[PDB]
């Protein structure tokens, strides 16, 4: 450097030419750069993730005009941003999906490329309908040809996707068993998602790829809600599917200190699964809820069974002091809690 | 107070009390006379300590966009008839009596 | 017409409107209870035709940080006595009314 | 340049050596600046506004070292803005108050100046308490020597202003004559200020130095709500009063269809001069102000005899339903204005 590349003037590497990458690695001058111009070169055929073995900030890569013509999914792995990636004219029979996996990359050049196309080619399809990277205006075209951005459309598709729970119901300290069902014909990688099962002993591996079984024993209360999700990935594209558990234990039942707000309100806390069912009582016999007494649940939180909310009351009097008690029944039996009210002083 | 309504529930923009009113003597009418009001009434044989149900402010509202307006909460009220007395008149005439409070809103600058 | 009081007035956050109503036949008592409304009533001597005065909402509120707050404004209410027919006999109970339009918070 | 000035680089001519200003004028080379160092000089005896004669954008001005024994109340009227000026190691026996002229002079060295404590200097006086131009950290002093940032005080005065107005009150066409009388032992310069007096003729120089007189020639009413104020300057700083003159005019009145606010309101606006007084009238006879009905100004306008607010009805009824008359009254008669209102209906 100068001898072959390197000009530019900002973080850019300049080759605009032959390939000369064996050194541009062990003693380049700079593991950064933004912009990679290569579109001219005798060698590139293979495009791996060590073609590219340098961290680096890059935001333009320019691979037009070479020889390159099978991109293993994996490559651009290293530079996480990448908005624009230009590998137009050149040998590229076909782009592997995984390749993009999305990286946000904002604009693609694929063309003058043969560009076979095939089923894995219904992601560069997608991108020009939905108008995504920049694909529509370039007009691509089919190799061979079959001519191009038309296409046979429901010949090529995402797996598809069944799990089956357990069907009879499920209680704490039990073997949750199940099975992930891909059924497609691209068919290449497959494996669940656990997101932090620390509250049960799973047991994975069960499965090939016709089948993934995954089985949970000695299953605590601390599955509920937890998505249970598993992998699919045909020659174009992904798809996950994501099931959850559902394991039963006991009500609990508390209620607070009546609180005056626009209305008054008996707080009250209620856990058990299944859910259990309400009932309220004033001074020990029902209470039959009204436009003006009833009771009103708080909006449900993020991954926990226990559920909050007032007995709303709309301007008390003194008529409804008293013990108010708060019944939670499910099939384990009922939880209940008691407070007492004033609204009012009587007269 | 940990519990989740005291962060997530509907609250007032202004904040009251009510109360059951018997004590009280005097008022002023629809006229906006100060008019005499009885302890007692009778309502077809039946002898009644007159009460009455009344809210005013707990003594800016709540929730205001302070930038730009000034405020305040105030009592305001609802006409409801009473046995009242206007000499040796003793009448059945609408007084005035608490019954809400509400928020003043008052541009500033 | 411009005048200063419509930008330097005293306004409120929510509107309502007061009316006379003397058709209530129904109203609910204290109890909750639904409850029949006598057209009239006597004081040893000539009838009374029963008359109300309420207060509801006119068709978020003013003036609210629309930030940090949700709002609506709403009819609350009073209780009144009323000459009624508590379903058996008649009575002098306190029934509920309209009687002013308040602005309610919820936060964001 | 360069041959006696203009080294630095930036926005900068610095000449600290020697006199070179008798030509700096003709072909400085750029009219713009900001920051003349003129330390060290022969000549320079008294610096007046022929010396900076070069509209300049200056920010720092040092004309230490150097004979600069004069400085004439304007040199710096040239330079607008101008934060930091240094006069000090000189011959400066005192700097006129006018001098400075707020330029918002954020830096001021007077130094090592022979420094004579006049009467003149109580606003170096002041500036130091105050804290102001960055006076207080230098500690100076008195030349001949009565020595420093102490001094008579009380001694020392601005001057004192009354104005007489006429004994009469004033009605609409007629003339108004005043002086302005400044006691004092300072005694420079005088003069009043009309902030627009389009509607009068105005006729001044009736006076010399212990009174200035003014008057104000078949005056119209338009000559309310303004301000005729009189000048002063002593040998240190300035006084200014300005008095109001009342002309007098006949009421009128107008009322605007009633509005539900947070009470009722039934909008009026009223003039006259003297300001006449409200009285209303509810279906011709009088209405009795009570905390429910009852009659409310706005605050008063700058400049303006007219008055706005409203009849307040807090929660009327039916029974307030009827015709409102407004009377505004003044001792030239009456004016009168009236508007049905309907709060309810009434069954
Ligand atoms: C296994 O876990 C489920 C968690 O997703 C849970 O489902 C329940 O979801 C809510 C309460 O958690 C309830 O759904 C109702 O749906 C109606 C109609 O959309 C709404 O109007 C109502 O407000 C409420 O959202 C049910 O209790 C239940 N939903 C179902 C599945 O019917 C249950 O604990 C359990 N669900 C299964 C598989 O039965
Ligand atoms: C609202 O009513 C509740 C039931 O009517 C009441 O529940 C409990 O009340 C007290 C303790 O809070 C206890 O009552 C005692 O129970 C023992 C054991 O049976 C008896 O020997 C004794 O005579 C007395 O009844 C109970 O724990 C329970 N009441 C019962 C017997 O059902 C709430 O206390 C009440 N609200 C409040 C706190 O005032
Ligand atoms: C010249 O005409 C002025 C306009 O009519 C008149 O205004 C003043 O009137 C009285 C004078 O004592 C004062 O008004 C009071 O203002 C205070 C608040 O500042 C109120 O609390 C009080 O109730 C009353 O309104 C003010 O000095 C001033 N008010 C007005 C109208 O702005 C002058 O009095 C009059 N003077 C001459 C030269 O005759
Ligand atoms: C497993 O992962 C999450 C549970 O931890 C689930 O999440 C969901 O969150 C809400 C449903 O409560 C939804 O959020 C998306 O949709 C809204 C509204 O359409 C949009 O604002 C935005 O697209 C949100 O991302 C989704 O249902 C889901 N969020 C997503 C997209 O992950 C998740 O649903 C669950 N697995 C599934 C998909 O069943
Ligand atoms: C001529 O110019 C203005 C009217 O046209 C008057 O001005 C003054 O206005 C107010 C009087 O309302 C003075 O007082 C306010 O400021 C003080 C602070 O010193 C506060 O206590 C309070 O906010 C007062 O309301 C101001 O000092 C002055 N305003 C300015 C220009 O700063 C002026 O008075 C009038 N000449 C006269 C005296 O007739
Ligand atoms: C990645 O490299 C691509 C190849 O160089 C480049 O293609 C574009 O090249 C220039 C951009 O200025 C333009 O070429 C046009 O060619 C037509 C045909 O002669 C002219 O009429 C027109 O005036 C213009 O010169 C096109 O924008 C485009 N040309 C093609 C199809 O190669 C990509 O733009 C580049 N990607 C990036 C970073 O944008
Ligand atoms: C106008 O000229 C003033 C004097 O020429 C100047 O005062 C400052 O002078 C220098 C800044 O260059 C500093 O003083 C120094 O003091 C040390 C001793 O501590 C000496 O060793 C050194 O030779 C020099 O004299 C001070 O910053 C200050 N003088 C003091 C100590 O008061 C003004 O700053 C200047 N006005 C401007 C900002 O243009
Ligand atoms: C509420 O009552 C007001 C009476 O104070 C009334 O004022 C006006 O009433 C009529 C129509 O505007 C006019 O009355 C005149 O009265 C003189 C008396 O001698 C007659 O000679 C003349 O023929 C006429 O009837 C006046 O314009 C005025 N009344 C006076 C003189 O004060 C209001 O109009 C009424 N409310 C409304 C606006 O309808
Ligand atoms: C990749 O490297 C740079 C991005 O990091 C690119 O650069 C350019 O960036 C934008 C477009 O991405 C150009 O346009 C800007 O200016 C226009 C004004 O007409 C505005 O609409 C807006 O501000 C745009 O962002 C810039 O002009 C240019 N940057 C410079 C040097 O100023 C670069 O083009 C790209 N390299 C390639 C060609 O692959
Ligand atoms: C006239 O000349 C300049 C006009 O803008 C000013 O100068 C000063 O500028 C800043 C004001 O705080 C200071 O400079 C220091 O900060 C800069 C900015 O990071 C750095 O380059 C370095 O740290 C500087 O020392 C000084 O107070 C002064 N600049 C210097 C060092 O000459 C100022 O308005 C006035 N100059 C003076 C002080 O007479
Ligand atoms: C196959 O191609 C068809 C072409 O229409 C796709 O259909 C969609 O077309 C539009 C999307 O760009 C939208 O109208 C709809 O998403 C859908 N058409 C409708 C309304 O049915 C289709 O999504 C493609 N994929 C397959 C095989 O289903
Ligand atoms: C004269 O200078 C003094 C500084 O000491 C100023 O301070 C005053 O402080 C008090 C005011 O309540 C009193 O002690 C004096 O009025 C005065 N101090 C003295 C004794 O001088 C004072 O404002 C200055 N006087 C002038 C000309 O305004």
């Amino acid at each position: 450097c100068p001898d072959a590349c390197c000009p530019h003037g900002s973080s850019g590497l300049r080759c605009t030419r032959d390939g000369a990458l064996d050194s541009l690695h062990h003693l380049p001058g700079a593991e950064n750069l933004t912009e990679l111009y290569i579109e001219n070169q005798q060698h590139l055929q293979h495009l791996e993730l060590r073609d590219l073995r340098g961290l680096g900030e890059l935001r333009n890569l320019t691979i037009v005009k070479s020889g390159l013509r099978f991109v293993a999914p994996d490559a651009f792995h290293f530079t996480p941003r990448l908005s624009r990636l230009n590998l137009s004219f050149n040998a590229l029979e076909s782009l592997s999906w995984k390749t993009v996996q999305g990286l946000s990359l904002q604009e693609l050049v694929l063309s003058g490329n043969p560009l076979h196309c095939s089923c894995a080619l219904r992601w560069l399809q997608r991108w020009e309908e939905e108008g995504l990277g920049g694909v529509p205006e370039q007009k691509l075209q089919c190799h061979g040809q079959g001519p191009l951005a038309h296409m046979p459309n429901a010949s090529c598709g995402v797996p598809t996707l069944k799990v089956q729970v357990p069907n009879a119901s499920v209680d704490v300290g039990d073997d949750v068993l199940l099975r992930c069902q891909v059924e497609g014909r691209g068919l290449e990688q497959a494996g669940w998602i656990l997101t932090e099962l620390e509250q049960s002993a799973t047991v994975m591996k069960s499965g090939g790829l016709p089948s993934l079984g995954l089985t949970l024993a000695n299953v605590t209360s601390d599955l509920n809600r937890k998505n249970v999700t598993c992998w699919a990935e045909n020659d174009v594209g992904r798809a996950e599917v994501s099931v959850q558990v559902n394991v039963s234990f006991p009500a609990s039942v508390q209620l607070h200190t009546a609180v005056e707000m626009h209305h008054w309100c008996i707080p009250f806390s209620v856990d058990g699964q299944p859910a259990p069912s309400l009932r309220w009582l004033f001074n020990g016999s029902v209470l039959n809820e009204t436009s003006f007494i009833f009771t009103e649940f708080l909006e449900p939180a993020a991954n926990e069974t226990v559920r909050h909310g007032c007995l709303r009351l709309n301007q008390p009097t003194h008529v409804n002091n008293g013990n108010y008690t708060l019944l939670a029944a499910n099939p384990f039996g009922q939880a209940s809690a008691s407070i007492m009210a004033a609204f009012m002083d009587n007269p | 107070s940990s519990h989740p309504i005291f962060h997530r529930g509907e609250f007032s923009v202004c904040d009251s009390v009510s109360v059951w009113v018997g004590d009280k003597t005097t008022a002023t009418d629809i006229k906006g006379k100060e008019v005499m009001v009885l302890g007692e009434v009778n309502i077809n044989n039946s002898v009644f300590k007159q009460y009455f149900f009344e809210t005013k402010c707990r003594d800016g509202c709540r929730g205001i966009d302070s930038k730009h307006w000034n405020s305040y909460c105030t009592t305001t009220h609802t006409f409801v008839k009473a046995l009242t007395m206007d000499g040796k008149q003793a009448a059945w005439r609408f007084i005035r009596i608490d019954t809400a409070c509400v928020c003043v809103l008052s541009r500033k600058a």
